[PDB]
RNA sequence: ACCUCGGAGCAGAACCCAACCUCCGAGCAGUACAUGCUAAGACUUCACCAGUCAAAGCGAACACUCAAUUGAUCCA
RNA sequence: CCGAGCCUGGUGAUAGCUGGUUGUCCAAGAUAGAAUCUUAGUUCAACUUUAAAUUUGCCCACAGAACCCUCUAAAUCCCCUU
């Protein structure tokens, strides 16, 4: 009932409705949400990508090449987080990972690149 | 120090020993290293180093300190950013 | 016959060290590193705080 | 009981029975006897023994070791520091299960204080309470709550459940006055208007993210949406809800209480409430 | 303090449940505290004695101190060694069983 | 003349320990200019204060020599 | 009873110095040091007392602990078993 001057309608005249507070791109329903007890909780995020529609075909074709170990056998891309006791924010970071994967899709070594250099040299041979 | 006050009849805090440490909850005290400030241009690195920390106290120095404090100074603190907020309280102690 | 002089630099300014030098010895021109631009930069002497 | 039955057969207690608890009377030590008193526990002659030991911290003349370290600003401004009491997510489920704290209404510092839930102190330079992220998981309850500051994922926990938070701010003076409103009848004087935040605070009360009660509600759908494409929740619709009218309701700033305007007296004795009618004394008010 | 209200559902999503109806057929009863909670409590007493106390006990303590040791005695291998406070009707235990006991007094009926 | 620090007679062989005395020395200097940052574990002049060594890591490059060579708090 | 009168007050001045510190019975209980206008004292450590928590403590056997100075012994440290 009471208004003084600092109400919210005197300092924001264009907001006036009740509602206009509360009027309302990954598909939570697609995904396959599982939490464990592993202290840190631990969740996990699971997916098909073959079958995901709501990703882009070359998309989808990068990611499976990039992140081919993440692949189960029957194909659902896992990915998992275990850096929070809440499991809020560990599903966070599950769905952050998602989203930073399709962007790098869209857009210690030296030892092993000695090696297989060394085996091509080997190789040098013909029937 | 005044362990009973002529005005309200109270034990009176020694202002020297807020001036210089920090209480954590848990009873123990923070320090910085004496000399700290002083003539770095003739230290090592590594003594730079080891003056640059902030360490705990013995406990008869704590004993000390509790004595020498009122019962103000060892209340539970919800400062609203506080950087040693983590190490008011101890974890995974055995005795 | 050593004096304590503070050493600034050219880029990332606002940082500085002290050095000794010879007291004879022309102004000192060094290259150190400077943390605020994370690299090697020249730094010159501004003046001698003391006398060791 | 047995000791009951026990009583019935034993003498009438009186005043002549009585006896205290073993253990709880320590026996009185006194400096008599061979034991106890010939030097009196205080040794051999000297300093300590003729009662003018030195006092507390000095070390017979070394520097003693709390002058020996250096000051530092530990405890520069303690005094001017805010200060804000942690209400758990937990500690709130568990006070609405209890039914200590009443969910169909708006939950205030009034209704957490009155549910015994917190414990306010204005002095000790309390600002309010800080809804803080524990028992984010496992709490399922839809609450309208006003708290002074809220944690991004304790945001996230309310919304999820189609609650409401507002982040509100009050002066020592409103937060003694809203966590003790009875005292503050008894004193007799009118309702004051809780003054704005510092201008240091203005920013965090004037942001949509914190759910500032001075910030744009237009800014408000948007960082709701945000919140909950982070945390991976579908964002409820409070307005299909038959509580809507209950959680939009919110006290406007320069108002302590929800029904009662500024510049009001409260009259317990006799149940009345009296409005100034000046037009100088509304205006007070009412700016 | 207000009576707790009635939930479709049990435990409540604190965790908390309200007492059996009717009271369990026990020689000992556990009475709750004024908040409605099960009256088990840590104690440490010289920096270093951890012990817990059930505290509002009624009737045969004694048959309520042999199923304590019943209980954590798989626990600790050995039986737990316990203080019997017929006065005040409380027992004592060496060492931290909060949680373990709680449950064990819910799951009675306590 | 001496009061602080380092060495020898001096604990014959882990550590510590010979007051007083008899001798010596120190109160610097030179080369770097990453003499950057950070961090497990340790030593310790029998307390405290001080003091000492250091894995891994970040960033660089392809944590100097010397027996001591030194000074807390306040304050400016 | 004048190198600074006497009386009263402040004043129960202060005294790291001297002297004194009052029933009964039982128990545990002794000599590394450091700093200090400091050695007639105090603070820290060492030792001592009590209560509490928990696992090792002591005694130890093989193995192990430097050269230089041209010499150097009784020994010590470490240490399973017992
Ligand atoms: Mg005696
Ligand atoms: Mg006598
Ligand atoms: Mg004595
Ligand atoms: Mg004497
Ligand atoms: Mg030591
Ligand atoms: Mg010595
Ligand atoms: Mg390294
Ligand atoms: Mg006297
Ligand atoms: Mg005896
Ligand atoms: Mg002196
Ligand atoms: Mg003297
Ligand atoms: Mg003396
Ligand atoms: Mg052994």
């Amino acid at each position: 009932e009471f208004k003084s001057i600092y109400s919210l309608d005197k300092l924001y005249p264009e907001s006036q409705g009740s509602d206009t507070a509360w009027r309302v791109d990954i598909p939570l329903d697609r995904l396959t949400i599982s939490y464990c007890r592993s202290v840190n909780s631990k969740a996990e995020v699971r997916f098909h990508l073959a079958t995901a529609e709501w990703i882009a075909e070359p998309v989808r074709q990068k990611i499976a090449i990039t992140h081919k170990n993440k692949i189960n056998r029957l194909g659902e891309l896992i990915l998992t987080s275990e850096s929070s006791r809440y499991q809020f924010r560990n599903l966070a970071d599950c769905l952050q990972k998602i989203r930073d994967m399709i962007t790098e899709a869209s857009q210690k070594l030296h030892r092993i690149r000695i090696e297989n250099m060394n085996r091509e040299r080997l190789r040098q041979k013909r029937i | 120090l005044t362990y009973f006050s002529a005005r309200k009849g109270k034990r009176k805090t020694v202002k020297a020993v807020i001036d210089r440490f920090l209480r954590l909850h848990c009873g123990l005290w923070v320090r910085r290293k004496a000399g700290y400030k002083k003539k770095l241009w003739k230290k090592t690195p590594a003594r730079k180093k080891r003056l640059r920390e902030f360490v705990f106290c013995n406990k008869t120095q704590s004993k000390l300190l509790d004595k020498m404090t009122t019962s103000f100074w060892k209340r539970r603190n919800w400062y609203v950013d506080d950087p040693y907020q983590k190490y008011h309280d101890r974890t995974n102690l055995k005795v | 016959k050593n004096i304590l002089v503070r050493m600034v630099s050219e880029a990332g300014t606002g940082f500085c060290f002290n050095t000794k030098r010879n007291r004879l010895r022309e102004k000192l021109t060094l290259l150190h590193y400077d943390p605020v631009v994370k690299q090697r930069v020249l730094f010159v002497e501004k003046k001698k705080i003391r006398s060791l | 009981a047995r000791a009951l039955d026990l009583l019935r057969g034993l003498p009438r207690v009186s005043l002549a029975n009585l006896k205290p608890n073993p253990g709880s009377k320590k026996p009185e030590r006194r400096p008599r006897g061979r034991r106890r008193g010939r030097k009196c526990g205080r040794g051999h002659k000297g300093e300590r023994q003729r009662g003018t030991r030195p006092r507390l911290g000095f070390e017979g003349g070394q520097t003693p070791f709390y002058i020996r370290i250096p000051k530092y600003g530990f405890n520069e401004g303690h005094s001017f520091r805010r200060q804000y009491k942690p209400l758990s997510l937990n500690r709130l489920q568990y006070l609405i299960d209890l039914g200590r704290v009443d969910p169909s209404q708006p939950i205030d510092l009034t209704q957490l204080v009155n549910g015994r839930g917190v414990t306010i102190q204005p002095l000790k330079r309390d600002y309010g309470v800080q809804l803080v992220e524990e028992g984010a998981d496992t709490f399922t309850a839809k609450v309208n709550i006003e708290v002074q500051l809220a944690s991004e994922l304790a945001i996230a926990a309310i919304e999820k459940n189609g609650g409401v938070v507002t982040t509100a701010f009050y002066d020592p003076r409103s937060l003694d006055i809203v966590c003790k409103p009875v005292p503050f009848f008894l004193r007799g004087q009118p309702i004051p208007k809780r003054m704005l935040p510092p201008e240091e605070l203005v920013p965090y009360y004037t942001d949509a993210k914190n759910r500032g009660y001075l910030a744009d509600p237009a800014k408000f759908p948007e960082a709701r949406l945000e919140l909950a494409r982070k945390y991976g929740y579908i964002l409820p619709d409070i307005t299909k809800d038959e509580l809507f009218k209950m959680l939009c309701t919110r006290k406007d700033p320069r108002q302590i209480f929800f029904g009662l305007a500024p510049g009001w007296v409260v009259n317990m004795a006799d149940k009345k409430i009296l409005k100034p009618t000046d037009e100088n004394l509304l205006k007070y008010y009412t700016s | 303090i207000p009576d707790p209200p009635k939930h479709e559902h049990y435990p409540t999503p604190s965790g908390w449940q309200p007492p059996r109806d009717p009271p369990p057929n026990l020689p000992y009863f556990v009475r709750r505290s004024r908040m409605h909670n099960i009256p088990v409590y840590k104690d440490i007493t010289h920096g270093n004695r951890q012990m817990t106390v059930i505290r509002k006990v009624e009737g045969d303590i004694w048959a309520l101190q042999k199923d304590v040791e019943d209980f954590l005695s798989p626990l600790l291998g050995k039986t737990p060694v316990t203080q019997v406070n017929e006065v005040t009707g409380t027992l004592r235990i060496k060492g931290y069983f909060d949680q373990e006991l709680k449950a064990w007094l819910l799951e009675k009926g306590f």
